[PDB]
């Protein structure tokens, strides 16, 4: 069978998130890409607007750019993205997460949060 | 006989500190710990009856980057943020 | 204008998988997620009003070995683990 | 006090059992291991308690033991303390002590080492 690589451990006690919450009229589902220095969990909140397509936060001390992604022509297309989600079924397996409609989801939005220009 | 692992904690608990020999540290001294924000590799296998699925993460992106998963409400103004690996993946077939 | 944030997970849960644009994959196919195995960087930092105490783990160490505070019971014959880090520390005056 | 730039407190600190170490029936333990080992996939650890040198099966390789506990040079470890996380708010860390008041001491030390090798 499968084996993976000599170094790698499975994954077992997958956290939670609300697969129910998904096809529901009022949620949309974002992908979010940002800094690995941001510490999210001291944040309360991410002023980003949801109506600009390129915009500047202020996160702590610092500045960074915004662009949503979803609103360029080369963030049009997101279809080769899928959302593999548990299953309650074989333990400490994935499947993808799909619409009651038997149909792939997908990401409504997409930002890359990136830091403004700057000479180390 | 044989030494049975009745439980394994992978999680920080303990910590083992180094000084000197016959160090005294007063009962009331209080400590903390402090981890390097250090991201995890992963790499992801699938199988179907007729393919074959296989993806990992990429390192560099893993050092620079963090993706979060965001479920938003557009009525209440609420995100609820998930950190998640991104793994680029080939298929082939059996 | 600001999105609030509910709740943040850190820890894994879901995977976003990159393939290529207009993926199909069956919906009864079973995938299983796999860590690098990492060990972490640690910092200690201690205090009372007479002494400061301050240590870090070695980035060498680290990368090459292990370390275990085990609980045995000498009559059951079983033991209770727990990884641990090892710092060497400093204790300077205040 | 700052910790540095890249370092973030451990706020979550898993539970101890501090009481189990006063009794004359549990032994303090330390192991140093190689990191190549994942413990987790272990059901047993059949180390011999009574030997200073031995040998370990573990997966399908082969580990020299040393019980450091058992030499000149690791009978004294009065050096190492262990810090343990308060049942009051396991955010914070204090030094395991006895009914002696002095600092708790490792019984056994053990070192799992792996064969000599030309790679």
């Amino acid at each position: 069978g499968y084996q993976p690589p000599s170094d790698y451990k499975q994954c077992k006690h997958l956290k939670s998130f609300p697969v129910s919450e998904l096809k529901g009229d009022n949620k949309e589902l974002w992908l979010m890409k940002v800094p690995a220095n941001i510490d999210i969990s001291q944040l309360k909140s991410l002023p980003l607007d949801t109506d600009a397509t390129v915009s500047t936060v202020e996160l702590g001390s610092k500045n960074f750019n915004v662009l949503q992604n979803t609103s360029t022509q080369e963030g049009s297309d997101n279809t080769n993205l899928s959302l593999l989600i548990p299953s309650e079924k074989k333990k400490e397996t994935l499947k993808v997460a799909t619409s009651k409609d038997n149909k792939s989801v997908y990401f409504d939005r997409v930002f890359t949060i990136s830091e403004t220009a700057r000479i180390p | 006989r044989s030494i049975a692992i009745d439980s394994y904690q992978e999680d920080p608990s303990v910590v083992v500190s180094n000084f000197f020999k016959g160090v005294r540290v007063p009962k009331d001294t209080e400590f903390q710990l402090y981890k390097k924000r250090k991201q995890d590799q992963f790499v992801l296998h699938g199988e179907n009856e007729r393919l074959e699925y296989d993806g990992e993460t990429d390192e560099l992106t893993t050092k620079t980057n963090q993706y979060m998963v965001g479920l938003y409400d557009k009525q209440s103004g609420k995100i609820n943020l998930y950190r998640a690996p991104v793994v680029t993946s080939k298929i082939v077939s059996k």
